[PDB]
């Protein structure tokens, strides 16, 4: 490794020698975004019946398939509670079948925008990993039990209202509390999904909540494939 | 692997979108800004530039600054990636002695001085102001110490064909944010305008001692450095002929131009953590790069002394200096000096931001007037969180209450606050006065004038001399002491009638005189004074 | 596997066809020029040579120049790949002081000077034209400061057997586009034509200070450097005999030739971003190659001072210099000095290009006359975007209004300009006047002549001497002050009648006289004057 | 700085520098304001051939002859020996202004050559040995070393480290007034060669290369 080679790969990504088009590079960056979640997650989303679309620049519903139709009726879909639909770039249409609309942006350069995509993907496939038939698949119930009050630094996975309600009820194992706040359970799973698969900060989940990391690691090392082939064999 | 272009240790996306260094179980951890769990513990959200190894161009990294793997003498506000760490050392002169060049026990004159760091601006209208140099002016005491000493030239006994020698005690002082380790700078002593008397060149590496920030080199519990006193390898005195002595007695003022040659830089060594002076690094390599890519701000809120800090701002013509984060004026004040907003109002220890005065050079005033034009506002104190800073700006925040001379030193206030400052009496007597005057107000008072008034009203000034105003003394408990006995032959105030009135006057540093007037005027006739004290003779006892 | 012959970092096709440097979110990208998406954002289209490591042959690369990874004191106009970055330092002389070689207190002459960088051109008819070295000619003041000083030789008391010594205060100034870091050049003081009095040689490594562009080495708020006043080891003064003193008193002008030895070059270091003085590089290896492959343009539109830039043009003999991009004259003016086209017309801050006077030397005149003939045009201002530049071209743009001497200094304009420039009268009084004269016009005025016109009309000149025209002053706010009090025994103007006219004249520097004339003329008879100020006596007060 | 016709592979590139003398002043060895004589000169490079028939012509050396002006400048100045006021037991001193000039095709960079001043046939008056590396300046082809807008080099004038004058006794003064001609034999010691460096293109003076190694090989394989 001479000085010339060290300088030559010091500027390996600063010189874009083949650019030639503006919206042809956003497409390559969106493809490189989506190609690093594993194959089993995408195949679970297809066996559920899901769609993913790389639309052009039309933020509010100029998109003809997310057009003036069935839509969100809420106050919170980000990691906070904004939903200012003029300034969104990912939405999921899941009424009769799942369908994900991903606007194309510069995802290799922005890493905060590149996390809402994984958050909505994990929101989409939440109810088929968090449950088996109509339940909470009680490994996940033991997980939320182990993260409820046993760690003050596992409030990165819960909302504010879910935290105060789980504080007030304080013994939530019953099926009364489970079906009253299932959206918060999906929120916790999807937020751990986005923290696990964003490349820059996975170790924040490994540090501040070390047992959710084990759940996600076993998922990635074969639970996704298991639930995929289960839904496949049920599909025939 | 993660991309890291500048090669300091922090990945790019963290440096662009925010990061902080948290301490888990006991180990440290460099994490992105999770707003839920990092805001509770009171951590700071950092931002840097992903293509500079040191965003403020100072010789410490971004990683080293945020994680604490730095020299521990580096000032605490220079632990931020956006505040530069560099030394600003000048020379403090304590007292001088003057004698003729050769029985010389009464043929000398010994006076105390007063040294302050200067920021020489432009002349008003009848002659870009702010430039990079360390200089300070001294102020030899014009008043008397003995009973009847007078007439400096005749006190020393000089004629036209005589030369005088100079000797003084100096002390270096580092008011920057980084320490010097072996080398001391080479100051020169300038009289008048360009008449350089001597160059002080205290020999390097006869010391090995540290000049930390906010500290003196011969520390305050040691003895000062004497100018040309010991003669070990200094066979030359500091000579001064009669003409220069005449200008020195006319002005009673000198100047000490200190240059910027410092030593080496002490850097953290990653194998055993030993901070060791590196012979490769040098401050001469670093200081121009700091001076070209940052925006200085000068402030005198803590006391009436100027403090210079430099904050790393963008520069729109440069592609590498468009990488640094956006710096507003409010954030620069909050991270460099120590301002905070308790309720929503930016204030520096109680004093609100509207009590301070903004001054720029020409370029900055143009640059900021254009921002106020396109922001559609007229008050800079309202939009203080939207004024973007760029590189090579120069701002000067100073206090509104006072009046400043050419060197931006506080030399006087208006009358109303001087009268308000003296409305706390602890004890009153015919021997003196006990008051709680504030420490900043009492820095602009040259001395006092005491007089006695008849019951019908008369004007009898006790100490009717220009060199007899130093009747104030300060005790360490924090309470001043005026004294009538100092120029009344050690005898108290002679009250003739208990229904008399006592009148004490105050003269600020812009109004006092240092030399008698053209004919013989050692009188306090044409001196602008201020009513401070008016009680009766039956109330002081 | 892209081709890169020169190893600067940019691939060949980018360097030939156009490239630009753009900052995204916070990172910098070097991408080719795509016209529709790049012109909107306001970016610059760069073009370079694919076979030189630096197209302008200076020590900074093409990559380092356009991407900002350069020593930050390199001037912003020299960050283009086609503008050379090299220092041009000359010596500025503040004041001289002349004493006789050994009661000598009123036997010295202390005068103010005026130093300007010169560009000596071709002589007219009775003696490559433009030569490349730094030289400046001082001009000693011929007026009087003492009320009754006359006759320099008898002012000092100089005889034919005596010798006279010289002392002066100088300071250096870098007007180029790169800094000098440790070494200062060795200037030499030539008097007359070839009579070198002394060689001013600064001590080696007596400084570690940077000499940045547009900056002085002893800065404007410090003390200047004095020639041989230090004495000690260098007690060798600068001695003139009687004939040389008579030549100096006749001519009142010296010359300071400065050579081109500078220090080393400070280079960016890609690992930790540190700018450090490289002992491997040197300016003397670079300056010939800059001087042989570039085209020089000299321009004085900002102020009446000559400013030299060099632009990398082709040389059709060498195949390595046929690789550089094509450089028209218009683009050279736009990227080197700061001209622009707001509405189609090439102008320099309001002043159109047609107010400037193109002057080439011999070879360039032939080279450009051929292009004008083959373009079938006669007005050069029309085809300014088709005149191709080549290597070793010397062009000299200057302002059309004034008249220039042999060293291309403006020494006095047409009279109609001087009359127009004095049409703003602010204050009229018996003691003086206040006018808003322009900064450019006030460079060429040597002094003023005051006389009184009667109601009939007479002539009585108050300052009727060649060395008494110095009356004018300037307040710093922007208002000059003419003064009749200076040569009227400190008594005001004797308005004998309110129906009189007070005639004031102006004399330019090409019409003034600095010596007594042939027989005895210490009078202003043979001095060409311009009518400036003639109003009634009752509009004055 | 290599001359444009030496860009051909078949034309050699090498420096040919000689000394140009501008004006001389002559005075007696010690009131000397009219006891001097100042004359302008004229220097030309020579190519000394064979004598006609009554005494291979062309050889490798740099030499030039000067021609002191024989005419007058004042109204009635005459008789050089009596103008200076010399007798048989007097010695005179010499001082002049010189300028080097490179008429070859390559530049010299630091070192200047060491010429000698020859009067008559072999009477060497002095050797001019202007101190190397007190300069760092270039002597390009077709250019003078103290350039024409600067001041010339004065022979033995400043005396900084030169305590010896250029003395001349009465007999040599007689031959000088008889001939009004000198000679300046300049040798061929030059500096180093500045070579192109292929990584960054910097032309830099190489301490390995030297003109003394190259010049005999040029002189043996070429045709002048
Ligand atoms: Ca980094
Ligand atoms: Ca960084
Ligand atoms: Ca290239
Ligand atoms: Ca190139």
């Amino acid at each position: 490794k001479t000085e010339k080679e060290k300088f030559k790969d010091s500027i390996n990504n600063l010189v874009k020698t083949e650019f030639t088009n503006e919206t042809l590079d956003k497409i390559q960056q969106t493809q490189d975004l989506l190609k690093k979640i594993p194959k089993d997650v995408l195949e679970i989303y297809s066996e559920l019946g899901g769609e993913i679309y790389f639309t052009d620049i039309d933020l509010v519903e100029h998109k003809e398939l997310q057009d003036l139709s069935e839509e969100e009726k809420n106050s919170m879909n980000s990691r906070g509670e904004k939903v200012p639909f003029a300034s969104r770039f990912v939405f999921e249409k899941k009424r009769e079948t799942p369908k994900l609309i991903i606007n194309i942006k510069d995802y290799a350069i922005n890493s905060e925008q590149s996390k809402e995509v994984y958050y909505e993907i994990g929101k989409g496939i939440s109810l088929d990993i968090i449950s088996k038939d109509k339940s909470l698949d009680p490994e996940f119930l033991n997980l939320i039990k182990s993260l409820s009050d046993d760690s003050d630094s596992s409030d990165l996975l819960f909302s504010q209202k879910f935290k105060e309600k789980l504080e007030l009820n304080n013994k939530s194992i019953d099926i009364n509390f489970i079906k009253e706040n299932l959206t918060e359970f999906q929120h916790a799973f999807s937020l751990a999904f986005s923290y696990y698969f964003a490349p820059d900060h996975r170790t924040v989940l490994e540090l501040y909540a070390p047992d959710m990391f084990e759940y996600m690691n076993k998922l990635e090392k074969g639970g996704f494939e298991k639930i995929s082939e289960s839904l496949k064999k049920e599909g025939v | 692997t993660v991309p890291d272009r500048d090669n300091d240790g922090i990945p790019d996306s963290l440096e662009v979108e925010g990061y902080t260094v948290d301490v888990k179980n006991k180990r440290t951890f460099l994490s992105p800004w999770i707003s839920n769990i990092h805001e509770k513990k009171g951590l700071t959200k950092y931002k840097s530039s992903p293509e500079k190894w040191s965003t403020a161009s100072d010789p410490y990294s971004d990683f080293e600054k945020v994680t604490g793997r730095i020299d521990g003498n580096v000032s605490p506000e220079a632990n931020h990636p956006l505040v530069a760490a560099y030394p600003i050392v000048h020379v403090d002169m304590e007292n001088i002695i003057l004698s003729k060049n050769e029985d010389s026990q009464t043929r000398t004159i010994s006076k105390n001085t007063s040294t302050s760091r200067t920021h020489t601006s432009e002349v008003h209208g009848n002659a870009a102001g702010f430039s990079n140099s360390n200089s300070s002016t001294v102020a030899i005491d014009h008043s008397l110490s003995l009973a009847g000493e007078r007439t400096w030239a005749e006190t020393m006994g000089l004629n036209t064909a005589d030369t005088a020698r100079l000797n003084a005690n100096i002390r270096y002082v580092n008011t920057g944010t980084a320490p010097i380790y072996n080398v001391l700078p080479t100051t020169s002593l300038v009289l008048g305008k360009n008449q350089t008397l001597a160059t002080i060149k205290a020999k390097e590496n006869q010391l090995s001692q540290i000049l930390a920030p906010n500290n003196y080199y011969p520390s305050k519990n040691l003895a000062p450095i004497a100018l040309n006193a010991q003669d070990d390898f200094s066979s030359t005195p500091i000579t001064m002929n009669y003409n220069q002595f005449l200008e020195l007695e006319k002005t009673k003022q000198l100047r000490l131009d200190t240059d910027q040659v410092y030593g080496n830089i002490a850097t953290y060594n990653f194998e055993n953590g030993r901070v060791r002076v590196d012979t490769g690094s040098n401050w001469s390599e670093v200081l121009p790069q700091i001076q070209e890519t940052t925006a200085r701000i000068i402030f005198n809120g803590k006391d009436l002394n100027l403090v210079e800090r430099r904050i790393a701002a963008v520069n729109p013509s440069d592609p590498l200096e468009t990488t640094k984060p956006d710096m507003t004026l409010k954030e620069a004040l909050k991270i460099a000096f120590g301002f905070n907003e308790p309720n929503g109002n930016l204030q520096y220890q109680g004093k609100d931001i509207t009590e301070f005065d903004f001054n720029f050079d020409q370029q900055t005033s143009q640059n900021i007037k254009n921002q106020l034009a396109e922001l559609n506002a007229t008050n800079i104190y309202t939009v203080l969180d939207k004024i973007k800073l760029n590189a090579k700006m120069n701002i000067l925040i100073r206090d509104k209450r006072f009046h400043y001379d050419r060197n931006n030193i506080a030399v006087g206030a208006d009358e109303s606050v001087v009268k308000e400052a003296h409305r706390e009496v602890i004890n009153s007597s015919t021997e003196g006065l006990l008051l709680n005057i504030d420490k900043d107000i009492r820095k602009i008072l040259s001395g006092y004038i005491v007089e006695i008034e008849d019951t019908e009203g008369l004007k009898e000034v006790i100490n009717d001399r220009y060199d007899m105003l130093n009747i104030s003394s300060l005790r360490q408990d924090g309470k001043t002491f005026i004294d009538f006995k100092k120029y009344n032959d050690k005898l108290p105030l002679y009250i003739s009638n208990p229904n008399y009135k006592v009148n004490v006057y105050a003269v600020t540093k812009e109004n006092t005189i240092i030399n008698p007037s053209e004919n013989g005027d050692t009188s306090t006739n044409g001196i602008k004074k201020i009513l401070i004290f008016s009680k009766k003779g039956y109330e002081i006892g």
